[PDB]
């Protein structure tokens, strides 16, 4: 489930072959974590809204219903506003990690 | 907080101010009679399929809209919008109607006192048509005798069929109400120029 | 291809309710949310609230939280707007559109892309109502420059629309049948007017015909020179 969405970041962390800046976090508490998912779920549209293509659309949308489902909150947890912003490609890879630290739980 | 109105040439590269006091700003673009349509988020990006032509920018406390290379495709309202952190509330500008230009004119302005066939209904109507002008764009303010009235009256948004506008505007009154005054003014307003008619209950 | 598609144009009575619909099509409409919007006649836009298409989680904007009711179907891909106990103010096109965020606190950096047609919602106190029509007749104060103005008036008629031919589709010259105005009392009123050759009147004969189908009404009237 989580496990998918590592393999869906791929297509994409490629298909994308520029951009701007998404909202990115490594700092990632284990107890602040759903926040930070969802952070990077919305983050995640901002590409396929700046992309015209189809192809990644169809794949962030399975990723979302992976990565919504899964986790269908917390305190303390820092908003999305106020997250590190970083590359297309810092994004993508900072995503496979907090997709681990689910994993691992 | 942005201007209701805004002009352009075509070709022209114009700009539409969304100011107030400091985060994100995102613009859409409501063409005439369509539903609006998001042309700008996070203050500069652009979805794809909209125009280079079309870009924004944050400033100060207030972003803005620089849309160029202007066409009449372009004419319509432009809204910002933002989100109040404080009220946890998505907030949009007033507006800011943009007419891309094709000539000019002014208004034909004709006042209808009530038919007398009216009076009879137990009723008074007063009728200011407006016509031929462009842009559409008119200020309506109506009088009885020589004070100023605001009650009673409804004034259209002006339409289109010479390419030119047309709007009108209707005094509603009490035949006694119109009997009890000596006369009664419509005045129109455009492009900061004035034309004013009248009529008297006789 | 993505589409929002809504209902249809409603008529309500004050202290009613309207139920207005979103059908979403070409995409995951159970991933996303939706964000809906409105805009009284001739005015702005105001936020309404929002609604996981996801949960069902909803975000009421102050002045609304009060009357709306936002769900969503997750097996028909519709969400609802749903706002009660209707007053005058609340006449008003109603929008929807789609909104990246199916968690609440995502909604805070949301776009909305792309937007329904609509849905016009009128709320009047009143029912159907025939026109009356009043003439607009010609005079030396309505006229000239070898051309004179003329017209009729339709009042207090319900609902919409009244359509106005003059001499029968003959004459379209100079013609002009405004748009109607919502006047407080819900009922409507319109005028249609028609530039003539000022000296064709007391000769020609410019007969206005008033067309209202929803009352079943159609009138025909003579306007002239008045005396």
């Amino acid at each position: 489930n989580w496990v998918n969405v590592i393999s869906d970041l791929k297509k994409i962390e490629d298909l994308i072959q520029i951009d701007a800046t998404l909202y990115t976090e490594s700092d990632v508490h284990p107890s602040c974590k759903v926040t930070a998912m969802k952070c990077f779920l919305l983050e995640l549209q901002v590409i396929s809204l700046e992309s015209g293509d189809a192809s990644i659309h169809d794949t962030v949308e399975n990723l979302i219903i992976l990565a919504n489902n899964s986790l269908s909150t917390e305190s303390g947890c820092k908003e999305c506003e106020e997250l590190e912003e970083k590359n297309i490609k810092e994004f993508l890879q900072s995503f496979v990690h907090i997709v681990q630290m689910f994993i691992n739980t | 907080t942005q201007p209701p109105s805004a002009s352009g040439t075509p070709g022209q590269r114009v700009t539409i101010s969304c100011s107030g006091s400091t985060n994100y700003v995102y613009w859409y673009q409501q063409l005439p009679g369509t539903a609006p349509k998001l042309l700008i988020y996070r203050d500069r990006r652009r979805p794809s399929g909209v125009p280079d032509r079309f870009s924004g920018s944050k400033s100060g406390t207030s972003a803005s809209l620089a849309i160029s290379g202007l066409r009449s495709e372009d004419e319509a309202d432009y809204y910002c919008a933002w989100y109040d952190r404080e009220l946890s509330e998505w907030v949009f500008g007033g507006g800011t109607k943009l007419t891309v230009l094709q000539p000019k004119a002014a208004p034909s302005v004709t006042l209808f006192p009530p038919s007398s066939e009216e009076l009879q209904a137990n009723k008074a109507t007063l009728v200011c048509l407006i016509s031929d002008f462009y842009p559409g764009a008119v200020t309506v303010a109506w009088k009885a005798d020589s004070s100023p009235v605001k009650a009673g009256v409804e004034t259209t948004t002006p339409s289109k069929s010479n390419n030119k506008y047309a709007a009108s505007s209707y005094l509603s009154l009490t035949p006694e109400q119109w009997k009890s005054h000596r006369s009664y003014s419509c005045q129109v307003t455009h492009e900061g120029s004035t034309v004013e008619k009248t009529v008297a209950p006789t | 291809q993505v589409q929002l598609v809504q209902s249809g144009a409603e008529v309500k009575k004050p202290g009613a309710s309207v139920k207005v619909s979103c059908k979403a099509s070409g995409y995951s409409f159970s991933s996303f949310g939706i964000s809906w919007v409105r805009q009284a006649p001739g005015q702005g836009l105001e936020w309404l609230g929002w609604i996981s298409a996801f949960n069902g989680y909803t975000k009421y904007a102050q002045k609304f939280q009060d009357r709306v009711t936002m769900t969503t179907d997750t097996s028909t891909s519709t969400a609802y707007m749903e706002l009660r106990s209707l007053r005058s103010d609340d006449t008003a096109v109603y929008y929807c559109a789609r909104d990246p965020a199916a968690w609440p606190l995502q909604q805070s950096l949301a776009w909305f892309d792309p937007w329904g047609q609509g849905t016009m919602v009128t709320v009047s106190s009143a029912s159907t109502k025939g026109p009356s029509v009043f003439p607009l007749a010609p005079s030396s104060k309505s006229t000239s420059g070898g051309t004179a103005a003329l017209g009729c008036l339709v009042k207090d008629y319900f609902p919409e629309p009244v359509t106005v031919s003059w001499n029968s589709g003959a004459l379209t010259s100079g013609v002009h049948t405004f748009p109607a105005v919502l006047q407080s009392s819900g009922l409507y009123s319109l005028s249609s007017v028609v530039t003539v050759p000022s000296s064709s009147l007391g000769t020609q004969t410019y007969i206005c015909n008033v067309n209202h189908k929803p009352s079943n009404t159609k009138v025909d009237k003579r306007v002239e020179p008045k005396s």
